[PDB]
């Protein structure tokens, strides 16, 4: 019984949920060195996000990734994901910061296409809407930000989808 | 239960029974006794569905003669809820007699959710997978396909397995839901569309959507073989007037003018190139009008119709010639007078509204065309296309919306108003002129059933006040009757919070913009309510445009970051796939742990036939008051329309529009009476609108309640959820408000037979 | 005017022998201000009181506490029967401040194993003192809440100020559908009554199982003070109890041998268990006219009865409340008394 205790109080994986989002909302502040939960932070991190993992891996031999890298990567990351489009300003989402960008971009992209369900005809709003006729009507209810609703979209999904996982 | 109505056995599915239910089964059955409408606002706290069906099955299959039921319920949506729900009754039914149901009744809603052709159903837009299912089986394609054995033709061949077996016969016994009938006719291979579409002969009670009873251009195979005499059933009747107008209405954009000048030289050129090979199969149908309208193929038409009729079905029309209009070529060049006065008047500098005579008048004016043969235009087209056999629309997409404008301004009057408006204002001062075309009575589109249907019911959780439809729709009535909420426990906290903590006065009605007292009011709001009420959570801003810009500055402030702490967001978005995406995500999470918050638009999708059970909601909110007029003047025009032709004045209208929006969306979060749920609303204006409420919200929203602030708000509501979590079931006063199985209905209404 | 229970009827059985795992909430929702210190200070000292009484009233189970700290559960003390080693645990937290998220799912997946070892005849049960409106969970919980119900493990939660689906369906999922178990408070006083009414053996209506007849055997105190020894810790003990049948020595306790592993017990544990399984029909309350029996208490000597018409004194009731089979008053202080703490009724036992 001490064995399986022990092994129990092992192998406990912590939740994705807050912490991970967190990782990109609730942790904007301590821009001095390693912050709180800093292993634990990052790798919540990287179960969360596959770019910037990679990224930081691709910039181990070179370009440090713990102050210049993050510094980097607030602008770049923190503006990708998270708040409005940057686009002016501060635009250091350079070279691999950019390329991930890029990436992530039509990967999320991918990633949202593989989380298409047909979903079950009680909530079916695609079907639902207009799918019935061939109507007429008018419509009156200015880009950008419609992005940052797919976003949190996105991530809240991907999320709990990676808990259906049942991994 | 089985108790009686004097004469009526009644199965109805449960032990337990509703006092309201009670009292709603006597007075609807009261009403299918003698001939009327009898509006009846029936809360959604209770179940109105089950009630609905449950007298009137009883009613068809007990009389010998009212043998066909039609329910029109708003939405696809709430379509397969009445008829999963039906289903559950029929099967309570059959198990308490045995097997005496010889059953049927079946859903109708259109191709685009039905056609089960992998290929076909892959497309998005409902129109072309119409136009793609008509090519696949028409009445030509199989003539091509069998006479020439071809890789040309393919088809569904459900239709084919259909045309084998299905028209001999009908499907096997039961009321099929759309989650049943799709699996099955899956299993066996079937086009389900044309299986409900020819069905409709032979079921018993039939569920469909309001536009296919009112808008005209698909309301055509209406046989009166479906009713002729039915007891007709309008569930959710609060928005019959606004789809009465859009089923009317019409948009015109200069671009889609142009799109009909290609269409036309196509036209052109397919003339051109048919005459070439064969034009004596033109003169004969020449022929075939100058005999008459060509009923005998241009409505003789078991797949033809191209070109729907948007004038109402048949009625405002002649059967004559059109006179020169016989002439193919004549036809194409009438078209091209008739875009080219519409670019030109399209050019036109500012706002102006004409009458359809006025404008009638001034294009004879111009051009010497006469309303007569004007009228004739849209089946010329469509069956001239038929003519031409042609391999595509999408080239005539643009010819049919103006053959629709033609039929329409050159069928209906005084009535209707046009108005051009060069431009969109919120973008000013630029190309985007609009030739907008609507009608202004709603009773226009309706009157056509009450007067072919007797016995009608108007049903809804939220009409208020039963008096206004039947100015507004022109007609008679018998039993006007309301039902209030016998609760013997609060069950929901209607509040007003016209102040904030500022003690400030607060609305959407300033403007469609930012004043960061008003922001920063809302969001301390919306976040402290995150953090107090468990998992479920809504919010209906009164325009998509306001939550663009209130959540975007919400997000330049902190304010979000905190409720992502306590709960999930998840926003509404135009488009529906995605909609749908994010509420199913929404229920999922309310039924996990996480606290999720769905903010949506009043007018919006949402609202319309969305539920919001136990879980799902407890407190929904009311930023602001939905008003429209942020937009333009058809608004205007319609409700001068309203104040000459009706005794009412515009606040009145506006405001009683305003409340129908509120109470529509307020009922959703109420299922049965053992959910509950706070509803809250926000602005300064509600204060005096408590008596515009729908009756069963007014019982709840005490006086004490009104224009209290967002601190007493939290305190009031904190104080309810802890109250109704406790299990406060004496289950004696529910004696009171469930009269219980079998006896104290019987017992208690049969004694007050006094 | 009168809050009393109906009728007892379930008094037939109950689960005599327990294994409770009683699992805390340490999370940043149990700092809040609601509970005088917090939620969390007075949740630990209630704690502390039912860990004393329950282990009184059911002298023979184990108990284990777990905590949830930053969605982890980190158990504090072993599944044991002795009260002490909880209680200090307990203490040791209190002094200890919550943060994090409650990881529901990992303290149900960590109980479950913990139960593991506990043979067929004790039965098992948990008590989630689940305080925030959350959980944080690194897996499916339905699939939890199968296994759960797979390995017959009765679960009962108390709520604090809400009511949260998914530990509704815990309950009612666990405990064979029939829900009773998802008491969550509104008051303080609510809050002890909870864990007392928390303490006793849960039946609702038991499903026919495996009864089974189980070992065990009495120790005799021992005499000798100087030759203090013992086999159970080790140390030098002036004097205890000797196994029947391992014959080593143990330091006081109902423990299980440590040499032959049977079960050790004087009697009173047993005595306490007749006292739970059989016990009074609720002492009735005389009517007020209809009474005209002794003017006096039964069981005490007491002399609160009536006042003989009094306009509305009077017309109030009579303090008579008088038991059933032995058809004898008692005052209200001594019916309570009776009920409460000692269950031999003073009269039903004289005949
Ligand atoms: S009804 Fe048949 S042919 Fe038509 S779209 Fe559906 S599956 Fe295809
Ligand atoms: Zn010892
Ligand atoms: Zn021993
Ligand atoms: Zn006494
Ligand atoms: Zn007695």
């Amino acid at each position: 019984p001490l064995l399986r205790a022990f092994a129990l109080s092992t192998s406990q994986k912590v939740g994705p949920y807050n912490v991970l989002s967190t990782i990109k909302p609730v942790a904007s502040s301590e821009n001095k060195v390693n912050v709180n939960l800093s292993r634990e932070k990052i790798l919540n991190i990287f179960e969360n996000y596959p770019i910037v993992k990679k990224a930081y891996t691709d910039n181990v031999p070179k370009n440090f990734k713990e102050p210049e890298f993050w510094a980097r990567f607030f602008s770049s990351k923190l503006f990708r994901k998270l708040r409005g489009e940057k686009i002016m300003q501060n635009d250091r989402g350079d070279v691999i910061i950019d390329r991930y960008l890029t990436l992530d971009q039509e990967f999320d992209r991918k990633d949202d296409d593989m989380l298409l369900h047909p979903v079950k005809k009680i909530i079916d709003l695609d079907g639902n809407i207009q799918d019935d006729p061939v109507v007429r009507g008018n419509r009156p209810d200015s880009d950008g930000t419609v992005d940052i609703l797919k976003g949190m979209n996105r991530l809240s999904e991907k999320m709990i989808m990676a808990l259906k996982n049942e991994y | 239960m089985k108790f009686y109505i004097d004469d009526l056995p009644v199965l109805f599915p449960y032990p337990k029974i509703y006092p309201e239910q009670y009292n709603y089964m006597c007075d609807i059955k009261k009403t299918l006794d003698v001939g009327g409408n009898s509006i009846l606002e029936m809360p959604s706290g209770t179940g109105k569905t089950v009630s609905l069906l449950s007298l009137t099955i009883a009613y068809q299959m007990h009389y010998p003669e009212h043998r066909k039921i039609i329910y029109c319920s708003r939405t696809m949506s709430e379509i397969e809820k009445a008829l999963v729900e039906l289903e559950n009754l029929m099967d309570y039914r059959t198990k308490e007699l045995g097997y005496q149901e010889d059953f049927r009744g079946l859903g109708l809603t259109s191709r685009k959710n039905l056609c089960l052709h992998p290929e076909v159903s892959k497309e998005r837009k409902g129109t072309v997978v119409d136009e793609k299912c008509r090519r696949m089986t028409n009445g030509q394609a199989k003539r091509k396909l069998e006479e020439d054995p071809e890789a040309n033709v393919e088809l569904c061949e459900y239709h084919e397995n259909l045309y084998n077996i299905e028209v001999e016969d009908y499907l096997p016994k039961g009321v099929f839901s759309f989650e049943k009938l799709l699996k099955y006719c899956e299993e066996k291979t079937l086009c389900p569309y044309f299986i409900v579409r020819r069905m409709i002969s032979l079921c018993n009670i039939i569920i469909y959507s309001y536009h296919y009873l009112l808008d005209p251009k698909i309301a055509e195979r209406v046989s009166n073989e479906v009713s002729k005499d039915s007891i007709v059933i309008f569930d959710e009747a609060h928005n019959i007037d606004n789809v009465c107008i859009e089923s009317l209405s019409l948009d015109l954009t200069t671009d889609a003018l142009r799109r009909a000048t290609r269409g036309a030289n196509a036209l052109d050129e397919r003339i051109s190139e048919v005459r070439k090979v064969d034009s004596q199969k033109l003169q004969d149908e020449y022929e075939k009008l100058v005999q008459g309208l060509h009923s005998a193929d241009i409505l003789t038409d078991q797949e033809e119709p191209f070109v729907e009729t948007p004038v109402l079905p048949q009625d405002l029309l002649t059967e004559a010639i059109p006179g020169n209009i016989r002439r193919a070529e004549h036809f194409v060049s009438f078209l091209k007078r008739l875009i080219e006065y519409l670019k030109t008047r399209m050019k036109v500098l500012h706002v102006i509204s004409e009458t359809p005579k006025s404008f009638l008048q001034h294009l004879k004016q111009l051009t010497f065309i006469e309303r007569k043969p004007l009228r004739f235009c849209s089946e010329r087209l469509s069956l001239l296309v038929r003519t031409l056999e042609v391999t595509e629309v999408e080239d005539f997409t643009a010819l049919k919306d103006i053959a629709t404008f033609a039929t329409l301004i050159s069928t209906y009057e005084e009535g209707f108003l046009l108005i051009i408006e060069p431009y969109e204002i919120e973008n000013a001062a630029v190309p985007n002129p609009i030739m907008r075309f609507t009608c202004l009575d709603a009773s226009i589109a309706i009157k056509p059933v009450f007067e072919r249907f007797s016995s009608v019911i108007i049903t809804s959780g939220t009409i208020s006040p039963l008096d206004m439809y039947p100015r507004m729709l022109n007609f008679k009535t018998v039993l006007q009757k309301s039902y209030a909420m016998t609760l013997a426990k609060k069950s929901f906290l209607p509040m007003i919070i016209t102040k904030g903590s500022d003690q400030v006065a607060i609305s959407s009605r300033f403007e469609i913009r930012n004043d960061p007292s008003i922001v920063r009011n809302y969001g301390s709001m919306l976040v402290e309510f995150a953090k107090i009420t468990p998992d479920g959570m809504v919010v209906f801003f009164p325009s998509y445009l306001y939550m663009e810009s209130i959540v975007s500055m919400w997000q330049t402030m902190g304010i979000l970051d905190e409720v992502w702490k306590h709960k999930l967001i998840l926003v509404e978005t135009p488009d529906a796939q995605e909609t749908s995406l994010a509420l199913e995500t929404y229920r999922k999470a309310c039924s996990n742990g996480r606290g999720a918050i769905l903010l949506s638009v009043a007018r919006g999708k949402v609202s319309e036939g969305i539920d919001f059970d136990h879980q799902y909601g407890r407190t929904v909110l009311m930023i602001g008051i939905p008003f429209q007029y942020t937009e333009s003047r058809i608004l205007k025009a319609r409700l001068e329309f309203m104040r000459e032709n009706y005794r009412i004045r515009e606040n009145d209208f506006l405001s009683f529009d305003a409340m129908r929006h509120a109470a529509q969306c307020l009922g959703r979060v109420l299922r049965g009476k053992d959910d509950y749920g706070v509803m809250v609303l926000a602005d300064r204006r509600f204060s005096r609108k408590r008596s515009q409420l729908p009756k069963w919200i007014a019982q709840g929203l005490s006086d004490a309640d009104l224009n209290l602030s967002t601190d007493m708000a939290i305190s009031n509501t904190k104080q309810f959820l802890r109250t109704m979590a406790q299990p406060t079931d004496p289950k004696d006063q529910e004696g009171v408000s469930v009269w219980s199985y079998e006896d104290l209905i019987k017992h208690q209404n049969s004694r007050k037979d006094q | 005017k009168k809050r009393t229970a109906k009728k007892n009827i379930t008094p037939y059985q109950r689960g005599i022998i327990r294994s409770l795992i009683l699992t805390l909430d340490c999370s940043e929702a149990m700092l809040e201000k609601d509970l005088r210190p917090n939620r969390h200070a007075m949740i630990i000292q209630y704690a502390i009181d039912f860990v004393h009484e329950f282990f009184d009233q059911n002298p023979i189970s184990q108990m284990g506490i777990i905590i949830m700290r930053n969605g982890l559960a980190q158990l504090v003390s072993q599944v044991s029967g002795n009260p002490q080693d909880h209680i200090d645990a307990l203490k040791s937290i209190r002094k200890q401040e919550p943060k994090g998220n409650p990881s529901l799912q990992n303290a149900l997946e960590m109980a479950r194993g913990l139960l593991l070892p506990v043979p067929a005849h004790c039965t098992r049960e948990v008590l989630i003192v689940f305080g925030s409106l959350s959980t944080t969970d690194p897996g499916d919980i339905h699939q939890t809440i199968d296994s759960l119900v797979s390995e017959k493990i009765r679960v009962k939660v108390l709520g604090l100020s809400a009511q949260v689906a998914i530990c509704k369906e815990l309950c009612k999922a666990t405990n064979y559908g029939d829900e009773s178990f998802y008491k969550i408070l509104l008051d303080e006083t609510h809050l002890k009554e909870l864990f007392n009414e928390a303490v006793t053996p849960l039946p609702v209506n038991k499903i026919n199982k495996g009864f089974t007849l189980v070992k065990m055997g009495f120790p005799t105190r021992i005499f000798e003070d100087t030759p203090t020894f013992c086999s159970c810790h080790s140390k030098l003990v002036y004097g205890g109890y000797f196994c029947p049948n391992c014959h080593s020595k143990v330091c006081s306790l109902p423990t299980v041998c440590p040499c032959c592993d049977l079960m050790l017990i004087l009697s009173t544990h047993l005595a306490r268990s007749y006292h739970h399984l059989m016990p009074l029909k609720t002492f009735a309350e005389v009517p007020t006219t209809e009474k005209f029996r002794s003017e006096d208490c039964f069981s005490c000597q007491s002399r609160f009865p009536i006042l003989k018409n009094h306009k509305n004194g009077k017309l109030l009731t009579s303090s008579r409340y008088r038991c059933e089979d032995c058809k004898q008053e008692f005052c209200v202080d001594c019916d309570v008394f009776i009920h409460e703490i000692l269950h031999n009724c003073p009269g039903c036992e004289s005949k």
